[PDB]
């Protein structure tokens, strides 16, 4: 009876991986662009608060090359509410 | 700079329907617009960065967005029934509810013509050409 | 966090306790088989620490490698215990 | 005779059935009738999370076909 | 609401925690010809709380001893105990945690402390003597109660104590793995320290013999608890009740019937056996069961395999 | 040898079936109709997005919809 | 009431009930009279 509740539980199990599969394009787009949203937000009040500093480039790749490189949750978050930062860092762990 | 995209550049209609929603109706999705799904998912995997395939994107949420008119003009109920069954399950698990399953998926069948993909045959790897081809440098490496 | 409040309550209600208690009512070490014992008990812990990963390990392709790898490591530690059996050991 | 180990027990029983029942109802009413979803995996958070930013500003607030 | 849930899951079980020594005064009484505990009370019902009172107003005397060590001791076995109730699975848990099983074996393993600490602090010939002994057979009991489990496990899938309601959904877990259950049920009365299994503190008057009052209750509580606790763990990893999730508790109504007939099996346990020798115990553990353990931990490694039946993750 | 394991089994009754598990344990993996399909069903179990490959052209890969009947399937996951 | 005299011996009262309710004996069991005690101990008494 083992053997085959979880030859049944497999054949359900794959399924909902082949779900979230099949859902996985389009958030990755919604994230895509709220990412890419996240960053102008805090990056456009960059440029309103970091506006006297001398000799300040607005904002420059820490790095030298120019390839696009994924934020990390502190700069997404960083600027943001500091709650925000929090739900993101220590939002898992804590459950529901 | 940075050369972010505008806003303006990545505001597009949105799904934004419960993720339960989603769940139920899923499969269906992976079969209605596979093809454009691919081809966004295809232009993100080479070119690492997203800026190059947002268009793409756009055009992935605009066929959910009409997967959904349709189901709403034929079939909505069967499918307003299967979600909220669906939803309140903490894992929204597929098993607990397959009664509202059939009738939802023999429907759109009836009516869509759609056939809910049997197990497996979405996980198998697809072929989609694409217009842009593969750039050299992607890790943009001297 | 959710756990936290929970474990904060569980100590608070037995440091309520024990001091309600405290304010209402105003060398031989001859067994060294103890102590084998207890050398037992973390090479047995420890490898109980390598059979901990077996659940996530089942899920792996290879399947073969795990097995033959699990197999060789219960039955070496078991071989441990053998001997543990052969000599005066485990024999208090 | 023996009738009487049973009222201690019912104590017993009815103590501990409370603790079951009880946390199966204040997650059916602390998150809008449905279970309280269960994230185990970094998906289930998503669209966990991703329900909140659909929303109002809980999760159990579930948006429908009519969105 | 959720500190409403915290009342609730402590509360219910602390009082549930005293109805069980009457239900213990009064099953080993009828099994001895003898009523019981009755005329405090209707059906000494109310004789729990009465020493309970009693217990907190005696001195706690401080022996001419640690005075941390010794109250460090009981706060720990209480806390632990009652801790571990946290992420029971009644129906649906307090606080859900992926590796849950993990939590109760690494919660239950330092309890062994508190008798360690609770001996030395104590600074007298039969504390420590006790201490080291019952510190011996609890953690040797532990690395077969650990291995016990890693076979369950790996026919569940998962460490969260929430998915065997899932694989427990057509047959318990006893009729697979019956030869471990009984391992694991004899592995239970060691670590509650319960007749069977109970050197110390024993009618040589261990842990306890300087501790009276307020001290001698927190274990006290401890203990049962922990007795109701481990049946409650065999409650839901061998014997799985019925659950539907249309209604959740008719599985804490079976979870409540099966985990007090278990318990009700300890008392029973109890007045029926003589106690085991201090090496007879270790004998056990080291000899009969670990052989049986690690090769039915095997057989559990093996059964997933070549049967095709390994467990779906999550 | 018979006796040793005929007292052995009224005697010392937890060895023997020990090690006989060990065994059991230690043959039934390697003679099964089972046991290659735990490589395959935990294979199958689709858990990171499957990325789609280019058409360059000439290929047997499922184009379109991944109900194409070309690529793999698991029938024999199902009915097994 | 509240006048706190009468608050006391109710007070008091519980805790001579929890004392005299629940008192833990020990028997040094010196001599015989120690078998007569084992017999309360026992089903009759
Ligand atoms: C939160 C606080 C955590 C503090 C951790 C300290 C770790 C370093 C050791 C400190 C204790 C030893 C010391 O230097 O002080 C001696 C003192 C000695 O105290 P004592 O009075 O118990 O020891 C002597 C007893 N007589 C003298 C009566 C025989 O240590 C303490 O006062 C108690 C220390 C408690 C440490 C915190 C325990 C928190 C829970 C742990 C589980
Ligand atoms: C007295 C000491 C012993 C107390 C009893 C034993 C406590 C054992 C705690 C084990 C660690 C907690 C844990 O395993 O899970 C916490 C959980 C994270 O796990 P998980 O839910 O799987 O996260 C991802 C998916 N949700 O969610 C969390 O991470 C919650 C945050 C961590 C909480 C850990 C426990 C906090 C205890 C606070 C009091 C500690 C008192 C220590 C006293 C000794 C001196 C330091
Ligand atoms: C996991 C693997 C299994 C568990 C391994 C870990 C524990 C190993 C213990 C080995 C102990 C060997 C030993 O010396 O025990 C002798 C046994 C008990 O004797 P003693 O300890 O003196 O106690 C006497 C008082 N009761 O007295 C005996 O003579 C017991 C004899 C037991 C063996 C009898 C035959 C049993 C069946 C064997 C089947 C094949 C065994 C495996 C073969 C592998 C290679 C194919
Ligand atoms: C006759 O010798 C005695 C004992 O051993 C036989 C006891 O155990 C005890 C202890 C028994 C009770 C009633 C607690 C007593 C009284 C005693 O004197």
């Amino acid at each position: 009876r083992m053997m085959r509740w979880n030859q049944e539980r497999r054949r359900l199990l794959i399924e909902d991986l082949e779900a979230r599969i099949a859902l996985m394009p389009l958030f990755q787009a919604e994230k895509d662009r709220r990412t890419l949203q996240i960053l102008r937000e805090n990056l456009e009040e960059e440029a309103i608060i970091m506006k006297d500093v001398p000799n300040w480039k607005v904002g420059e790749s820490v790095f030298h090359t120019t390839r696009w490189v994924p934020p990390l949750i502190g700069e997404m978050y960083g600027l943001r509410t500091k709650e925000e930062m929090s739900n993101a860092n220590f939002g898992f762990t804590w459950y529901t | 700079i940075v050369e972010l995209p505008t806003l303006e550049e990545l505001k597009v209609e949105e799904v934004k329907v419960s993720s339960a929603v989603l769940k139920a109706a899923a499969h269906h999705y992976g079969a209605q617009c596979d093809k454009t799904n691919k081809e966004f998912m295809l232009c993100r995997w080479e070119e690492k960065d997203p800026r190059r395939c947002l268009k793409e994107g756009k055009l992935v949420n605009g066929c959910a967005l009409n997967f959904f008119r349709q189901i709403k003009s034929h079939c909505a109920e069967p499918f307003t029934e299967y979600w909220t069954c669906l939803d309140y399950s903490n894992m929204q698990l597929f098993r607990h509810c397959r009664q509202q399953q059939a009738k939802f998926d023999q429907c759109v069948l009836d009516k869509l013509g759609w056939v809910r993909p049997d197990l497996g045959q979405l996980s198998k790897v697809t072929k989609v050409k694409t217009d842009r081809p593969l750039p050299e440098n992607p890790y943009h490496s001297r | 966090m959710n756990l936290y409040t929970v474990i904060f309550i569980n100590i608070l209600l037995s440091l309520t306790l024990i001091l309600v208690a405290f304010w209402l009512p105003q060398r031989l070490p001859f067994s060294m088989k103890f102590f084998l014992v207890a050398i037992t008990f973390l090479l047995f812990d420890l490898e109980i620490a390598l059979l901990l990963p077996l659940p996530w390990a089942i899920q792996t392709i290879k399947t073969s490698t795990m097995m033959i790898m699990a197999f060789i490591l219960v039955t070496i530690l078991s071989l441990g215990l053998a001997y543990e059996w052969t000599q005066k050991g485990l024999e208090w | 005779m023996w009738f009487e180990i049973l009222p201690g027990l019912a104590i017993m029983g009815v103590c501990l059935v409370i603790p079951g029942v009880s946390t199966a109802y204040i997650h059916k009413f602390t998150n809008g009738g449905k279970e309280k979803r269960v994230a185990r995996v970094q998906y289930q958070w998503y669209l966990m999370e991703r329900d909140r930013r659909i929303s109002g500003v809980n999760r159990y607030y579930v948006s429908k076909g009519l969105e | 609401m959720f500190f409403i849930n915290i009342l609730t899951l402590l509360v219910p079980i602390l009082i549930a925690m005293a109805f069980l020594t009457l239900v213990e005064r009064k099953i080993l009484g009828y099994m001895q010809l003898r009523k019981g505990p009755n005329i405090v009370g209707p059906y000494g019902i109310l004789q729990p709380f009465a020493d309970a009172m009693k217990l907190f107003m005696k001195e706690p005397m401080r022996p001419l001893t640690s005075m941390s060590l010794f109250i460090i001791a009981p706060t720990l076995s209480l806390t632990l105990a009652l801790s571990l109730w946290v992420p029971l699975p009644m129906p649906h848990p307090l606080i859900n945690l992926n590796l849950g099983i993990l939590f109760i074996l690494a919660t239950s393993s330092l309890s062994v402390y508190s008798i360690l600490w609770s001996g030395w602090a104590s600074n007298s010939k039969y504390s420590l003597f006790g201490a080291l002994r019952a510190v011996a057979q609890t953690i040797s009991y532990e690395v077969t109660m650990a291995i016990i489990l890693l076979s369950v496990l790996l026919m569940n899938g998962s460490y969260s104590l929430q998915t065997l309601i899932t694989t427990q959904e057509h047959m318990w877990l006893l009729l697979p793995a019956w030869p471990m259950a009984m391992m694991w049920f004899i592995s239970t009365l060691a670590e509650t320290n319960r007749a069977p299994f109970d050197l110390t503190e024993g009618e040589s008057e261990g842990f306890n013999v300087e501790y009276a009052a307020g001290p001698f209750a927190l274990f006290f509580m401890a203990e049962y608890t922990n007795i109701i606790l481990m049946n409650a763990l065999t409650t839901i990893i061998f014997l799985g009740p019925l659950y539907y999730i249309n209604l959740p508790e008719l599985y804490s109504t079976n979870f409540m019937m099966e985990a007090l007939l278990l318990s009700s099996t300890f008392l029973w346990i109890r007045a029926s056996y003589p106690r085991f020798r201090y090496d007879q115990l270790m004998h056990l553990l080291w000899k009969n069961f670990l052989p049986l353990t690690l090769a039915l931990c095997m057989w559990h490694i093996s059964l997933p395999i070549f049967t095709a039946g390994v467990p779906p993750y999550m | 040898i018979s006796a040793f394991l005929k007292n052995a089994w009224a005697k010392e009754p937890v060895l023997v079936v020990s090690f006989s598990v060990w065994g059991l344990a230690i043959i039934m993996p390697m003679i099964s109709p089972y046991t290659k399909y735990a490589s395959m069903i935990n294979k199958a179990t689709p858990y990171n997005y499957p990325v789609p490959v280019r058409d360059d052209g000439n290929m047997p890969d499922v184009p379109s919809h991944p109900q194409d009947p070309l690529g793999p399937s698991l029938d024999w996951l199902k009915n097994l | 009431r509240s006048r706190a005299e009468y608050v006391v011996t109710k007070l008091d009262d519980l805790i001579n009930w929890a004392r005299r309710s629940s008192l833990w004996p020990m028997t040094f069991g010196l001599a015989c009279c120690a078998v007569e005690m084992m017999h309360m101990a026992a089903p009759r008494y």
